[PDB]
């Protein structure tokens, strides 16, 4: 349509999962992640150790639960960050998870649980 | 009055406590060039426009004439910032039975730990604020640990300009390379008028200004003005030099790290060299008050509740208290970078040649 | 099953305002401890369009 329609855009997913985490004076579980190259990163997606996305299969070395915005294209982030930052030890969030493609929910959700974090059930 | 050495039945007096605070450089954050600019986001724009002037030519006055001249460039850029936090903690144990230094028998309160332990994080805080106007002056804005925040030559589209002295030289024409200087900076700047409303000041270190002072083209000059009749937080009657409307004020300035490696306030990023100086020349624009555009620093807020969308402050203090009364933690912030908005006036001087 | 409101007369709704430690936001929860029953269930009757 020449202008029957324009479509701005949407907006992104704001950084409200985290419900309750042991506060400390430094960082407690919360864990400063080196962005992966032309990787970018959203809240609620499952980490691995590296940095990177979690992938089917991959499910079992789950490390952190992303709690940022990162544009790839600017290596900046939503606040100007230039580093991912994601929740690793214990904590609790809602159950709002960027799973990629293939990726087994329940297997993720234990090894959260392992390594302490607890999913609250969120409603729809 | 308190127990002698040896016996505890006769009495010494004491007379005060020695201090033992360490050298905090403040040249750069003294001298006032460095605007600060509070706001209320975790990034700021700022819009670049460009101007372009000709002399217009002749007409006649029968005819008619004829000067369109050309529009501006308006373009905008982005800007991130470097978040610093400082953790520290006050416990009974501290105070209980402990008495203050300097004194016979009183005993320390908590009021008086409190004013120390701020004292020496405000210390902290002002000199990793010295390293970082010093880091913006060299035209890269690097944080201690290494990591790049800001590279002003890459956003302005502006080259870094290098002037190599070649002290070591016995004919190397001194005066040429200060023209060279000063004519870069006059065409560089294009602040149209207001500009350096003082010297070209050069900020070098020892091994620069020893060779630069005994070059047999500079040692007549130099000693002209050893003379007593012709301002450091640390090293006053810092070592200067005037010589071609240019200042050579030498900043033997260093901090450490929590890494224990020395990081030389003067220097270039690779010389290694100790045989070769280095030295950075930029304009005093500190008298222009609030018409100082040029250099400047952002605050932001900390990312607490009730701070949020908030001017930001040049340091943050918050006070927690422990539970079941176990003592009181301490929390200081600060969201801030330095930049320059004309790089194009930051040049650094060599002692070596290209 | 808070403090204060043992042994009590049970309300519709309970909200309750917690704060975070260090500055970190607020904390909101909401309780209801509740069965509607009847007495007579027999005088509840379905009803189906279709036949039996």
């Amino acid at each position: 349509a020449y202008q029957g329609f324009t479509k701005l855009g949407e907006r992104e997913p704001l950084n409200d999962i985290i419900l309750w985490e042991e506060i400390t004076p430094t960082g407690h579980s919360r864990k400063e992640y080196a962005p992966v190259a032309s990787t970018e990163y959203r809240v609620g997606e499952v980490l691995k150790a590296d940095g990177s996305k979690v992938a089917a299969g991959q499910e079992a070395q789950a490390d952190s639960v992303c709690i940022v915005n990162f544009y790839a294209d600017l290596q900046l982030s939503y606040h100007g960050q230039l580093k991912v930052v994601g929740i690793y030890r214990d904590a609790e969030l809602k159950d709002l998870l960027k799973l990629e493609s293939g990726v087994d929910a329940a297997a993720v959700k234990s090894a959260l649980k392992a390594k302490g974090i607890d999913f609250v059930p969120t409603g729809l | 009055l308190t127990n002698s050495e040896k016996s505890r039945f006769f009495l010494a007096d004491l007379t005060g406590e020695v201090q033992s605070i360490p050298n905090t450089y403040g040249y750069i954050s003294g001298l006032g060039l460095f605007r600060s600019a509070p706001q209320t986001q975790t990034t700021f724009l700022m819009d670049l426009t460009d101007w372009d002037i000709s002399l217009l030519d002749a007409v006649d006055r029968t005819s008619r004439k004829a000067e369109t001249s050309a529009p501006e460039r308006v373009r905008q850029i982005s800007f991130p910032m470097m978040y610093f936090k400082e953790v520290e903690s006050i416990t009974p144990d501290e105070i209980q039975g402990v008495r203050q230094p300097g004194t016979a028998n009183e005993l320390t309160t908590e009021a008086v730990v409190r004013a120390k332990k701020l004292m020496k994080i405000r210390t902290k805080f002002d000199i990793t604020r010295e390293f970082l106007f010093m880091q913006a002056l060299k035209g890269k804005v690097i944080d201690a640990n290494g990591v790049l925040y800001a590279d002003l030559y890459k956003q302005f589209d502006v080259t870094k300009k290098t002037i190599y002295f070649d002290l070591d030289n016995p004919n190397s024409d001194i005066d040429a390379h200060i023209e060279d200087l000063r004519m870069h900076m006059e065409d560089e700047a294009k602040t149209g008028t207001v500009i350096n409303g003082e010297e070209i000041h050069i900020v070098v270190d020892r091994t620069f200004f020893s060779k630069l002072i005994k070059h047999p083209k500079i040692r007549d000059a130099y000693l002209a003005q050893q003379t007593p009749l012709a301002t450091d937080g640390v090293q006053a009657h810092m070592n200067r030099f005037y010589y071609g409307g240019v200042v050579f004020v030498q900043y033997n300035g260093k901090f450490k790290d929590k890494r224990g490696k020395t990081h030389t306030l003067v220097s270039i990023d690779g010389v290694s060299d100790t045989n070769v100086g280095v030295g950075h020349a930029f304009p005093n624009v500190a008298m222009l008050g609030e018409a100082n555009n040029i250099f400047e620093v952002a605050y932001a807020p900390c990312p607490k509740m009730g701070y949020a969308n908030t001017l930001g402050q040049e340091l943050y203090v918050f006070e927690y208290e422990k539970d079941r009364d176990e003592g009181i933690d301490f929390e200081a912030h600060s969201y801030m970078l330095p930049y320059c908005t004309r790089p194009q006036l930051l040049v650094d001087v060599r002692s070596d040649a290209e």
